[PDB]
């Protein structure tokens, strides 16, 4: 009975730190997606000509002058170059939003599940 | 009885954990601080001096950043010998009160 | 005796963490000074490599936006906290090819110090109880 | 039975801690947003002002760059309210739910 | 009085009026094995410690006498480093001492 259910509690705490880490690698990888639409936005409503300061590499940045407001680059695929319009790229990237949010949602209840069955091990232990 | 002391000497470590996060936060930074004002001075200063960080670019000059930099680097030092005291102070605090409502 | 070889074992076992802690740290230095060097080293300047090129400008991590280039031939660089000073070609190399230099030599000559300070503390802990 | 009545509120819980933290980064967000509105708002030299949400950053005047910057605040703003009240939603839903549970359970 | 068979190291006290200090185990003696990988990586930080073990042992018998003390008495064996600065500081010892002795 107690010897068994202190074991059985301590697993399962490594078991929502295990999947809860992983949500919080896939809200990193969302967070790029909401950022790039929001650099997006500013793209085609100010115009073409206007200097913007990029990363030439890190920590370093090289001026330049823009153009084609209207055409972008989606990196997706394995790493792989997909031209495409700017009006295309806002939908694709909260595609991308609602898609890295159905992986965590995937994981959310067995997320939870292995917290609440933590939970009643200490019950258990506790009745 | 003696388990309100012995218990109650687990509380004031478990405040000197929560004391250790905030701090050597803070204290990461003095460090970046010390590094940049000195690369300021040695490189040319006549030339316009700006300010970057995550996500804004607002366009200075020398003058305006130069300040904050003896500034920021000033009130870390403080706050970090600020949160010490705070934190055990509140370790004194909790031991008296678990020997008053006991007895 | 084995016993003297046991007590050994476990104090010089514990010491390895302690360095990998201070070796992790000089490493995540090291590509980081190697991306501003490489980088800067090929493309040269926008002036000297012969006026207007190419360019997708960084925008974000997916979303590379194609232009033409043409700046004005001055880099910007990013010195840190609150600051911004604009750099040219021949300030912006010679410095961070010293700190390419060093950032090798601070990850090789206190891995072996490391390795020393080590051998230093499971030494130390082991006459004192033998001793008293 | 009544286990299963227990573990409803307890996962009620969870649910607030969830909505304790919401509110943490939004009150930042909007005071932040205020924070940088400042600093364009102090300088009166130069038009020049570079805004973005990437490593890019456009150039362009000031001035719309302010009222873009007053929406920033205020967007920010505007989630407070509905998350502070969705959060005493929360708050009341478990705790007047647990007055429910101990005092049924001893009884 | 105290009759101690345990025989009298360096010189005699300064005073026989002297204070008597009474410790469980002040000076060592250095011998070692294989270690987690066998028998460590030089010998350099061995000289290193060897240097810095003579100053402790010279300013553990420099601070007895400044503080009053003419006379050590060690449970512990002596160490050679420990002794010859006793000498010269006229101070006696002990060279190993019981539990019976120290009680």
């Amino acid at each position: 009975n107690l010897p068994q259910l202190e074991m059985l509690k301590n697993q399962l705490d490594q078991e929502v730190e295990f999947l809860s880490t992983s949500i919080a690698q896939l809200k990193v990888v969302q967070t790029k997606y909401v950022e790039a639409k929001d650099c997006l936005n500013v793209l085609n409503k100010s115009n073409e000509g206007k200097e913007l300061l990029v990363p030439l590499t890190s920590s370093m940045y090289v001026p330049g002058k823009l153009h084609d407001v209207e055409h972008v680059l989606i990196d997706v695929g394995t790493g792989y170059y997909v031209e495409k319009t700017a009006e295309d790229a806002k939908d694709f990237f909260k595609r991308k939003i609602d898609f890295l949010t159905k992986q965590m949602e995937k994981i959310q209840p067995a997320l939870q599940e292995k917290h609440a069955m933590k939970q009643a091990v200490m019950e258990m232990m506790s009745q | 009885s003696a388990e309100q002391v012995i218990a109650g000497f687990n509380r004031l470590r478990q405040e000197q954990r929560g004391l250790a996060s905030k701090a050597a936060e803070l204290e990461m930074e003095l460090n970046e601080h010390s590094l940049v004002i000195d690369t300021l001075k040695e490189v040319d200063e006549t030339r316009k001096c700006y300010r970057m960080v995550g996500g804004v670019l607002v366009e200075r000059t020398v003058k305006e950043v130069l300040p904050a930099l003896e500034n920021n680097k000033e009130q870390i030092q403080k706050i970090i010998e600020t949160l010490t005291q705070q934190l055990q102070a509140k370790g004194k605090e909790l031991n008296e009160f678990r020997e008053k409502h006991n007895i | 005796v084995l016993k003297k070889l046991d007590e050994q074992y476990q104090k010089y076992k514990f010491m390895e963490l302690n360095l990998a802690q201070k070796k992790r740290r000089l490493k995540g230095q090291i590509p980081e000074i190697k991306q501003t060097l490489e980088i800067l080293k090929y493309m040269q300047k926008k002036k000297e490599s012969t006026n207007s090129m190419e360019t997708r400008f960084l925008l974000a991590d997916n979303l590379y936006c194609k232009a033409s280039v043409p700046p004005t031939d001055k880099m910007c660089l990013w010195l840190g906290a609150n600051v911004m000073l604009e750099y040219d070609i021949d300030e912006a190399q010679a410095l961070l090819e010293k700190n390419l230099s060093t950032a090798t030599k601070n990850l090789d000559s206190l891995e072996e110090d490391l390795d020393f300070l080590r051998d230093q503390f499971t030494t130390t802990e082991v006459n004192m109880a033998r001793v008293y | 039975a009544f286990t299963e009545l227990q573990a409803k509120v307890i996962d009620t819980q969870q649910k607030v801690k969830l909505a304790d933290i919401q509110i943490e980064q939004l009150n930042r967000t909007k005071k932040h947003a205020h924070l940088t509105d400042t600093e364009i708002m102090t300088l009166v030299d130069e038009t020049n002002m570079y805004e973005g949400v990437g490593r890019m950053f456009i150039l362009q005047s000031k001035e719309a760059i302010h009222s873009q910057l007053l929406e920033k605040q205020k967007i920010a703003e505007e989630k407070i309210k509905e998350l502070e009240q969705k959060k005493s939603y929360l708050e009341r839903s478990v705790k007047e739910a647990e007055d429910n549970i101990r005092e049924m359970l001893m009884a | 009085g105290m009759v101690f068979k345990k025989e009298t190291e360096g010189d005699v006290t300064s005073v026989k009026d002297a204070k008597i200090a009474v410790y469980s185990c002040p000076f060592d003696g250095m011998i070692t094995e294989t270690k987690g990988t066998v028998l460590i990586k030089t010998a350099e930080e061995l000289m290193n410690f060897s240097k810095g073990e003579e100053n402790l042992m010279d300013a553990q018998v420099k601070a007895i006498a400044d503080t009053g003390a003419n006379v050590v008495v060690t449970g512990g064996k002596v160490a050679d480093m420990a002794l010859h600065y006793a000498n010269k500081y006229n101070i006696m010892l002990v060279r190993l001492n019981s539990k019976w002795d120290l009680r």
